């Protein structure tokens, strides 16, 4: 059962899922020809010849970022029929990924699905990855996670987005594409993550002590959260932790499914002996605000309620005693209204080395989902980078010609406002 | 009152056709003493058979749309409470859509039934154009009767065709905002006759394919008047206006 | 094997015979002498269509060559082909008519058609099961407007059930070698509906327009233009000498190109048409050459095919085809230029297809268009005939032969009915 | 079954009945 | 017993039939000179000598097609006393098939099946070959199959007739050869299966992965149904589905003969890796609109009564169980009045392969046949297409020259308007 694939879309979508799928072929012994020279049924649908065949459906409008992957290597591992593929990029137009050319290849990429949920005897959940950096990953996925929410109600269904970055930033309407698909995401998803980009470059520089990261430096970072997320179902430990009996252990209201990934330990290879990698510091290196994977600090807003996931060679005595101290003895404040604390996630299985050579093996790992309401700061840098381009009325043309209303932007960011007073709101308990 | 389910309007036979002026004695008020002057009357004014317009290609939508419209305007609309034609909901197609053949041929007097079949026969080669049905239950005192319009949908505006007793219920110019308020202009129609409304029906996108085999969808939403909240009439049927683009 | 005999009336019909042999027997392989030295068997197993044998290895065409003019006989008698035709069949008379129609017809015709049905009988007796006619000549002529349409009449009195095709070249207003051009070309139109079943009005200034602008030729030395209206000859018929995925005969052909049995008249057209030594090389590609094959410039018959919609359209192709991509191409011409068409016959384009192409290329496809703009090649030569009909002038040498001046009267009405009939279709629907 | 005859003199005769019954449905409610 | 004679009619019956017993030749292991190196006799009226003369005659007014399979290959398979040849294609015509000229060839036909109509112990039924597309296809078929049932009347005679497409077209009378036909076709014929050849264009470009599909990929395609059809009387299983069966186990009314074939799997060789066929797969992917063998939407209509005739490694456990899915908790609307399903036809025998290279081998297979009343919109077409050509009396004379009356058009457009009200008939119980 317990089965859980994965749509990709945008540059980033694929580009993650490239070496996502990279890893997970590690994590089973799987070849890069599909052929393992127990129980890998979450992300890999076998069949009678002795392959494998990996449950993930890459989508995107342009053919330039599929090619490279349908032709190097990995060529023979993914199914021809699910690569969905466009002729036109959609450049960065949310209207040309929502109404123009996104609704022509919406019925492949839902047709494909189809073909994938009838294999699945217990289906978990749907893992999409992409970008709010404009074009599919915003447009077309708004279409998309519109869509399964009309096909398939009552059904998680994931979200690792990345945002687009205060400071370091690719596009000129990165914040136009960002508060139109807020919208989508903020009724039709579920425990969206969203993932900076500026701030894995401050983990691959000085925790990882490495320079001049690449897009593969920083995507191999970006799958061993969703490796460790996905590492209750399918290994052993004192897990429970599977995506419905862990996802409640999140929300405390349905518009507050925004949480924070943070990995730990991140240590390099030269530095992997300096250091004991054990428990107490393994945790006390999840709350730093310069270890976290957004541009945000925690230590401004408050904690909600946190989603501890170990794995590898831990035993539950320390880790409970390791909490009490960050749980009590520490000045990073919870909210009133929850005092039971966080979930614990303990996973038998260690965490892998992909070749590449970015970080060395180690026994212990964290992916802390913190529900924190430091991600109001996140959007406020946003909120008055939207509306200091919106007033000038700016790029509205490259939107209302593709079909798209004008008012809509004065209903994104009149419902985006609304969901950070909503994210302040519960922040205070007592008068 | 109470439309007839026959057959064989051109040429008619010889039982349906005279319970026609039998019926006249009930409402109507001379009953006999028309049918010296119809019946009995050789001489009888020849209204032709007017032509559905072939636009050329220099003709965009919502000129051809009035060009519809004064088809229908000039089909002689029938108020003598018997039905000609063999019209039913859960009816195929193509079996419809060649009745609506055999009525540029016959061209008899109509009813707002199946004005609304031809306004859908009149309008398959618009392929930018998208049509729905609508029906509405309107209350008379104690009574229920029914008036169905097409809902048109021209560069993401709104419009409605059909045919009625009165004006107000007819053509509407594809210029409408959202709609929501295009139904209110068949809510401040129904004030001006002295109308209650309790249902409005709404229906999936009529394929564009008139060579085809499926029933047409009517019931796809309902959406009841005095039982639900008037905010509702203007978010869900905005969202049904948006759902009618979610199929597509 | 279903047969055809080939009757080269005229002097250009025998000018570009001479070129149509010289087509099929190296089609077939066959040699100057009349042997046969070609490689695979699959061409040498239907011969019969196109030749008899005789006592030997060796074929005689089913040729006729009737020619008023002498001369022009030995200039096929001692060119290239001398030796393959056969001796007995060259039927030439003495004087020659002098671009007259009346003689050659009445006077002089009278006293030479006799011989020829002692030979197009004898050619009869020899065939299996006969297909039709072919008669390949120049309207606006002497010999083949006014000698061809008493062969025809006389023909297809004898045979009523046999196909008949006329690869009549038509005057054109542009070049004109002629001054009574206009007056051969309409007393043979009205004894050319009623007789012949299919004829290919080929033209002579869109032939010198493609050599120039398609072919890019620098001297067109008539050996080009009576070659290229060759290649569209052979074209037609490659699917009865050749086995393929979907072949079409010529009783195919009329049963799917009129609509009402006198709409007979069908500009052809052949592609691909490279230039000389460049696009043969470098930018021409061979899948998908129809667009070339529809093009205005690419016609035989100097007209406009925009200005009129066609009625039906059969494109012949010829190479190792892929049915899809000709299907798939076909819908989409049909979809482009939709009002091109006539909308009361739908899905009109005609396929054919064959497996053994013209020997230096790999595709090549002709194509019949039966348009309705073909009634202006009718009303610029019913406008010259005109303006001389009032002044009567050349009429002399008409009258002076045994034929009336009321029948000008009558030919005229016969043409302009007929223009009244294809102008009936381009408007109504 | 010949037509022009009977699809024409009963076709206009319906259409010299509803021209009353076009104003009886107008002339019921004008109050 | 169980002997079953193929004739074949018209340029696409002996272009299918050249391809068709290449097929069965595989199926028997029987050598292109019909020399063996079990139970083949369905097929296969073997002589003494050790030869194997195929139970089929070839006919076509035009020699130019038939010398093809004359002369090539399988030259010496066939008998020479069968290839029955005319000499005058008389073709897109269906009066002079009908009754100019094949009226002459009929009585050299007619006899050659008496003279195989006499080696059958068991004649299950006949299996014409045609096309709808005009000449002796449509013109001589409606001569011979009228000759037939009154020579034959208890006895089944199947037809593959291949109906033309509404946008690809080959011929410009194509419309007037087709209600000229079904006058015949109603009456005399039974169970007339109509397949498209538009519609393979759109099966050998997606499900199976080939650009620009010959003649020679879709009359494969066409072999592998009759093949699974007629594999019933030749093989084992769980199968009681031979031609007498399944004949009143589909039709509710004698002028409902009118099912559609639709093979599955038809997975290409880059792709028969990269799923698993299995019997749920299998039938699901039969009952797609685009993977059906006819250009209409089963979607639109409504099934009757469908046929699943499975062959290779299944067993009647999932097959039963993979049914209810279908059966129950779908949207594909059956009629009311019949609630029992459909047959079932398993078969032990795996399909094989053409060694021309178009499609890999599987374990499993289904050629079902429903016979739904989406056949209504095939003949909306040609009800229409041919009443637009009829209305200006255009080509009319190439027939009213030929013996053919010009009321038989008025006469077949009215007999085959009255089929279509006809079939939308029997598609409502309730008021
Ligand atoms: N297609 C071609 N037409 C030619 C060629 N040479 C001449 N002609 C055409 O043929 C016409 C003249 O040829 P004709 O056979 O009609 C002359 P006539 O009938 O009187 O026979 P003769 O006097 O014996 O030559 C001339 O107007 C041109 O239109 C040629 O090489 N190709
Ligand atoms: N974190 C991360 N982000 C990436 C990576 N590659 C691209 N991105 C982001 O992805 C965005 C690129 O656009 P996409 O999400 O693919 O959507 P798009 O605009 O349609 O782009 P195209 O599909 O290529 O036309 C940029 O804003 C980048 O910020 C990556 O490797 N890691
Ligand atoms: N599916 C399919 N159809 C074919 C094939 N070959 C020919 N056809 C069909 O055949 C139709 C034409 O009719 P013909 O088969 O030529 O019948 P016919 O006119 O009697 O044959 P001839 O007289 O020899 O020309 C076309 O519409 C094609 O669709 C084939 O290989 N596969």
């Amino acid at each position: 059962m317990r089965e859980c694939i994965s749509i990709h879309v945008g540059q980033a979508g694929v580009q993650i899922g490239n070496a996502c799928w990279e890893l997970y072929c590690l994590e089973h012994g799987i070849q890069p020809d599909g052929q393992m020279p127990d129980s890998f049924n979450t992300f890999f649908s076998e069949t009678g010849a002795g392959k494998h065949v990996p449950r993930a459906v890459f989508v995107d409008l342009e053919p330039t970022v599929i090619d490279e992957v349908r032709t190097g290597t990995y060529r023979q591992l993914f199914h021809p029929e699910q690569l969905i593929t466009g002729k036109e990029d959609a450049a960065n137009n949310y209207a040309r990924g929502h109404y123009t050319i996104g609704k022509e290849i919406i019925d492949l990429v839902l047709d494909r699905i189809r073909k994938l949920a009838d294999q699945c005897t217990g289906l978990q959940g749907f893992l999409v990855f992409h970008s709010f950096g404009g074009g599919t990953g915003s447009g077309f996925t708004s279409l998309l996670m519109e869509r399964l929410s009309v096909d398939y109600g009552k059904k998680s269904k994931l979200e690792f987005s990345i945002y687009p970055a205060p400071q370091v930033s690719t596009a000129v309407v990165e914040p136009y594409n960002s508060i139109l698909t807020t919208h989508t995401t903020l009724e039709h998803s579920d425990c969206a993550f969203m993932v900076d980009n500026e701030a894995i470059y401050d983990i691959c520089r000085r925790n990882l002590d490495i320079e001049r990261p690449t897009y593969t430096n920083l995507n191999r970072l970006i799958g061993q959260i969703v490796s460790s997320i996905t590492a209750s179902l399918r290994f052993d430990g004192a897990l429970n932790v599977d995506l419905t009996e862990f996802q409640t252990n999140l929300v405390p209201y349905p518009r507050i499914h925004f949480p924070l990934a943070t990995y730990a330990p991140v240590i390099s290879a030269e530095k992997a002996y300096h250091e004991q990698l054990s428990v107490a510091e393994i945790t006390n290196a999840c709350f730093e605000p310069a270890n976290q994977m957004v541009k945000c600090d925690p230590r401004h807003g408050k904690y909600m309620a946190c989603c501890l996931l170990y794995r590898g060679d831990v035993v539950p005595k320390d880790v409970n005693a390791a909490i009490a101290t960050i749980k009590t003895k520490r000045t990073i404040q919870f909210v009133d209204w929850c005092p039971t604390g966080f979930k614990v996630g303990i996973n038998y299985q260690p965490p892998t080395v992909v070749p590449g050579g970015d970080l060395a093996k180690v026994q212990r790992a964290v992916c802390m989902l913190s529900n924190t309401t430091a991600i109001a700061e996140a959007w406020a840098r946003l909120d008055h980078k939207f509306d200091l381009m919106y007033a000038k009325r700016a790029f509205v043309h490259w939107y209302v010609g593709e079909g798209m209303e004008e008012g809509e932007f004065s209903e994104a960011r009149e419902d985006m406002a609304a969901l950070e007073k909503d994210y302040e709101e519960v922040g205070v308990d007592s008068v | 009152v109470p439309f007839f389910v026959n057959r064989g309007g051109l040429p008619v036979d010889e039982a349906t056709w005279e319970r026609m002026w039998k019926h006249v004695a009930k409402i109507h008020p001379d009953g006999e003493k028309v049918a010296q002057r119809i019946r009995g009357a050789t001489d009888l004014p020849k209204i032709p058979i007017p032509s559905v317009p072939t636009f050329q290609p220099s003709t965009p939508v919502p000129e051809r749309l009035e060009a519809v419209q004064r088809y229908i305007r000039e089909l002689q609309y029938n108020h003598t409470g018997t039905q000609f034609f063999e019209i039913k909901k859960s009816r195929p197609l193509t079996g419809l859509m060649d009745l609506a053949k055999e009525m540029t041929k016959e061209a008899l007097p109509i009813k707002c039934l199946e004005a609304v079949i031809l306004g859908i026969y009149l309008t398959n080669s618009m392929p930018t154009l998208e049509r729905f049905p609508i029906s509405f239950k309107t209350y008379f005192s104690g009574n229920y009767f029914r008036h169905i319009v097409l809902g048109v949908n021209f560069a993401g505006r709104y419009g409605a065709l059909g045919m009625s007793r009165r004006e107000d219920l007819m053509y509407k110019p594809p210029a409408f905002r959202t709609l929501s308020e295009l139904v209110l202009d068949f809510e401040a129609a129904y004030g001006r006759c002295w109308h209650v409304l309790k249902k409005v029906k709404l229906g999936q996108s009529v394929s564009h394919d008139p060579h085809s085999v499926e029933q047409i969808e009517w019931k796809h939403s309902v959406l009841d008047v005095e039982r639900l909240g008037r905010d509702d009439f203007r978010k869900e049927l905005e969202r049904h206006a948006r759902d009618m683009r979610l199929k597509i | 094997m279903r047969e055809i005999v080939h009757i080269q009336a005229g002097q250009c019909g025998n000018q570009i015979g001479a070129k149509f042999w010289e087509v099929i027997s190296d089609e077939h392989g066959i040699d100057p002498s009349g042997n046969y030295v070609g490689d695979s068997d699959l061409q040498l197993e239907r011969i019969s269509v196109y030749y008899n044998e005789a006592s030997s290895h060796k074929y005689v065409p089913r040729a006729i060559l009737v020619d008023l003019e002498p001369g022009t006989m030995d200039s096929v008698r001692s060119g290239a082909f001398g030796h393959l035709f056969r001796p007995d069949n060259f039927i030439f008379g003495q004087s020659g008519a002098g671009n007259n129609w009346a003689k050659g017809h009445y006077t002089e015709g009278a006293e030479l058609v006799d011989s020829v049905l002692d030979v197009v009988r004898k050619e009869c007796e020899n065939c299996d099961c006969l297909q039709g006619f072919q008669l390949t000549h120049s309207l606006g002529g002497g010999t083949g407007s006014g000698m061809g349409t008493l062969l025809i009449s006389k023909v297809r009195e004898e045979y009523p059930d046999r196909i008949m095709n006329t690869f009549s070249v038509v005057p054109s207003p542009k070049v004109s070698d002629t001054v009574v051009e206009p007056y051969n070309a309409t007393l043979s139109i009205h004894q050319l509906v009623e007789n012949t079943d299919e004829t290919y009005c080929i033209d002579n200034e869109a032939l010198y327009d493609i050599c120039f602008r398609t072919l890019k030729l620098a001297t067109p030395t008539y050996g080009d233009l009576n070659h290229l209206v060759s290649a569209t000859m052979s074209g037609v018929t490659t699917s009865l000498r050749f086995p393929g995925q979907l072949n079409a005969d010529l009783r195919k052909l009329a049963v799917n190109m009129v609509p009402f049995p006198r709409l007979h008249f069908f500009m052809p057209g052949f592609a691909p048409l490279t230039a000389r030594g460049s696009q043969q090389y470098r930018a021409l590609t061979v899948p998908e050459l129809t667009q070339q094959m529809f093009d205005a410039k690419n016609m035989m018959a100097a007209c406009d095919p925009r200005h009129g919609r066609y009625l039906t359209v059969a494109t012949v192709f010829r190479g190792r085809m892929s049915m899809k991509e000709v299907d798939e191409q076909m819908l989409a011409i049909q979809s482009k230029n939709s009002s091109y068409f006539v909308e009361w016959i739908p899905n009109n384009v005609k396929v054919a297809v064959c497996d053994i192409p013209p020997r230096g290329l790999k595709m090549s496809s002709t194509f019949i268009g039966n348009s309705t703009a073909i009634q202006e090649l009718f009303k610029r030569i019913s406008e010259q005939f005109t303006a001389m009909f009032r002044r009567k002038a050349f009429l002399h040498w008409y009258t002076g032969e045994g034929m009336d001046e009321m029948e000008f009267t009558e030919a005229e009405s016969n043409m302009n009915d007929l223009v009244s009939e294809y102008q009936q279709y381009q408007d109504a629907t | 079954s010949a037509q022009q005859e009977l699809k024409q003199r009963q076709r206009a005769e319906i259409y010299a009945l509803n021209r009353v019954m076009t104003e009886l449905e107008q002339q019921q409610f004008d109050e």
